[PDB]
């Protein structure tokens, strides 16, 4: 059992879009509800919403979507939710969950109540912006060109100016990884996100490259940084 | 409607030691209160359910208590790995809520003191014809905390600033920090020393460069 959300994407302020959960190894029935929780960058997690997996139509919204988000069962193995007149504001990650709960009292009388997630999905990235999608610029970091040498240097590559998140940096295609330390991204004023990644190398033991990638404008930047 | 509050926003504790964090609800929830362990890049992972009920595979380092509105989640001989932020969850209802989920509280384990390592690095040759001029600092793996400061012709810089520090380290608690400069290729080459100071208690370190030498 895993899920994987599916959908998320670069929009504009006022667009609609419609994010996707599959799931594999269980199917949806009445002993769990399929849920939505989003988390914008550096914030809390947020309820969204819930959807009952059995026969009966049940779903349950945070008071701030309802009105604005829908939930679906399109399967036995996918939930959408759909979202309205999105803003800045909903930039976020979105996962899916599945929840837990426990059958109370009886019936027809019976209620759901002891929720809580069991699985969640790695998650789907919504930006909302009135920017256009844009490849990085990746410069290079090395110490000043006027200050003497030195056997052992850390070197780096500036990745700068992308939309919308994320880009991947690897060293030397993945091969050199100890001494890295690659920077969480920040949105800089401009709207546009930018990282730096810095690499620790004992000496000329090595030219080091930098591999930058950002999958959502197809690209990848090899950029060999020397002092 | 049903508001779940986490105090306090972040708490610190040595290796080894022990640390406790609070949930309170608005209304009793009936026990019905969960936690959650949740690392950057990665979903929420289940601690803790019907406030008190350890989760199939999980340590049992972690120990949650309460009743009514008030619950805890303590956590004992404190790793740099519990470095994380936790977060509660009732589940008494869902209907008529905002949000299940309390706030969050960082945890902040304090491992060995290290100073960091500063380095400077100049725009590369190509960045100031693009209109915009980008420098960047780095201090490497160091504890506790550090604050940058900028200077620009030893005036103190107070815009244009971002800073990034990444998690702990799992293993011996430290942090690394960037901190970039950026500025217009006009403001850029209208001054001539660049110099970012990192300061840890009572140690500072000092790196500059001059633009005309790079």
């Amino acid at each position: 059992q895993s899920l994987e959300e599916s959908g998320g994407d670069l929009v504009k302020p006022g667009a609609s879009l419609t994010l996707t959960c599959t799931a594999s190894g269980f199917s949806f029935t009445n002993n769990y509800y399929m849920c939505w929780v989003r988390q914008a960058p550096g914030k809390g997690l947020e309820w969204i919403a819930c959807i009952y997996g059995g026969g009966r139509d049940i779903v349950f919204y945070a008071t701030w979507a309802k009105g604005r988000f829908t939930i679906s069962k399109t399967s036995s193995t996918t939930v959408t939710l759909q979202m309205t007149s999105l803003t800045a504001a909903d930039t976020a990650t979105y996962f899916c969950a599945r929840e837990n709960f426990d059958a109370v009292g009886v019936g027809g009388g019976t209620y759901s109540t002891d929720y809580y997630f069991d699985l969640w999905g790695p998650g789907t990235l919504v930006i909302v912006s009135s920017g256009q999608p844009k490849a990085p610029s990746v410069f290079p970091l090395a110490p000043c060109c006027g200050d003497t040498p030195s056997a052992t240097v850390t070197l780096g590559c500036l990745v700068k100016g992308y939309l919308p998140e994320p880009v991947t940096v690897t060293w030397n295609s993945g091969t050199l990884t100890n001494g890295v330390r690659t920077f969480p991204s920040v949105r800089q004023s401009s709207g546009l996100y930018s990282l730096s990644s810095v690499v620790s190398v004992t000496s000329s033991s090595q030219p080091v490259t930098c591999n930058v990638a950002h999958p959502a404008t197809n690209t990848k930047v090899d950029k060999t940084v020397a002092p | 409607d049903i508001v779940m509050t986490q105090t306090p926003a972040s708490v610190s504790a040595a290796v080894g030691g022990t640390v406790t964090i609070n949930c309170q609800a608005s209304e009793t929830i009936s026990n019905y209160l969960a936690w959650y362990q949740q690392k950057p890049g990665q979903p929420p992972k289940l601690l803790i359910y019907k406030a008190s009920t350890l989760a199939s595979g999980v340590s049992s380092r972690f120990k949650g208590s309460g009743s009514g509105t008030e619950y805890t989640l303590t956590i004992s001989g404190v790793q740099c790995d519990d470095a994380a932020t936790y977060y509660c969850q009732q589940g008494y209802s869902i209907s008529d809520i905002d949000n299940s989920f309390g706030g969050g509280t960082e945890v902040v384990v304090k491992g060995d003191p290290v100073a960091p390592t500063v380095l400077i690095f100049p725009p590369a040759a190509d960045q100031v014809a693009t209109g915009t001029v980008t420098i960047v600092c780095v201090a490497n793996k160091y504890f506790p905390d550090v604050t940058v400061t900028w200077e620009v012709d030893g005036t103190t810089q107070t815009t244009g600033i971002e800073n990034s520090k990444t998690p702990q380290n799992s293993a011996d608690c430290t942090y690394n920090l960037s901190s970039t400069l950026t500025l217009t290729s006009t403001q850029y080459n209208s001054h001539k020393e660049y110099t970012c100071k990192v300061t840890q208690g009572t140690t500072s370190v000092v790196q500059s460069f001059n633009r005309g030498d790079c």
